[PDB]
């Protein structure tokens, strides 16, 4: 309840909120690089199964 | 007016990352991570006073549809980038726009929400200050913006 | 610059896979499977910005033309598997190269491009957990390349 009191406490809320929103986007990011990855792979194992399933078509 | 689609779609994603089995509830507890998370910059004191304001019941837990009214509100008042240098320039002696990095860890482990040891070392390395050094706070602000 | 005979050839044949009768297109919602087919690994955003760009149908189809004029430009390959492993380690909280399955299966499930719960659990069960109910996470690194 003061003037270097409230000073303090704005810079101190500005560099927690930074401090979690950079966290944030990076997991983000992760989680998407990930994702797509997966997804990638997923579908490379299902063109293998229908590429196998294809020679035995008739 | 009030939060887009896009918004909307935003502070889901957040919040059912830390809604822990997808209940549509999150702990009051962890209210200000997830606004932290989404860009917002409340106080400790603030988020006590959006609990009380809905956690009455003790349960301590808030559902996606006050969280995002927590979030429209918050969104409101929100400090400017020349704010946020004013707040430094108490502790910058001469108007010079720096402030010691020594300084700086002093007043956020001493004064107001007092930080941890933990988070000011954080600071100093995801901003990649010199611990030794000055800080160009209108700059360090720019980039927390 | 252009596609060759031989990646023509490829991806003709790469496509025919999923083109049911012959007809010479694939489903809109299967335009992803088949570039993932051909060894890319593109976002949801990037497919759905490719299938706006030609005004398809979500509910349509794409044809064998648009798809290869596609497949020239948006092909990429700056993939590799360091960037799928510094991914994995954004969560590795202690650097011993492992995670937990199950903090896995919830960011993976709420975060991002969220998968579903059957495409995690078919990731996650091709590894092993073990006792801490971690995971070797270059076991993925090493099958998704």
């Amino acid at each position: 309840a003061d003037k270097l009191r409230a000073a303090c406490i704005r810079i101190q809320k500005t560099i927690r909120g930074w401090l979690l929103r950079k966290r944030y986007l990076c997991m983000q990011r992760a989680a998407i690089t990930v994702q797509r990855y997966v997804r990638g792979y997923q579908a490379r194992c299902y063109a293998k199964f229908l590429r196998r399933t294809k020679a035995a078509t008739t | 007016d009030q939060l887009t689609e896009e918004q909307i779609a935003e502070f889901k994603e957040a919040f059912s990352l830390f809604d822990k089995d997808g209940d549509g509830t999150i702990t009051t507890k962890e209210l200000g991570t997830v606004m932290r998370s989404l860009g917002q910059n409340p106080t400790e004191a603030e988020l006590q006073d959006m609990i009380n304001e809905v956690d009455a019941d003790g349960n301590g837990t808030i559902d996606f549809p006050e969280f995002l009214t927590m979030m429209a509100r918050k969104m409101k008042d929100t400090d400017s980038e020349e704010e946020i240098r004013e707040a430094f320039r108490v502790f910058d002696k001469d108007g010079n726009g720096y402030i010691s990095a020594a300084e700086l860890r002093h007043v956020m482990t001493n004064l107001g929400e007092k930080l941890t040891d933990e988070e000011v070392d954080e600071m100093i390395r995801e901003a990649d200050i010199d611990g030794d050094g000055q800080v160009n706070y209108e700059e360090f602000v720019q980039m927390m913006t």
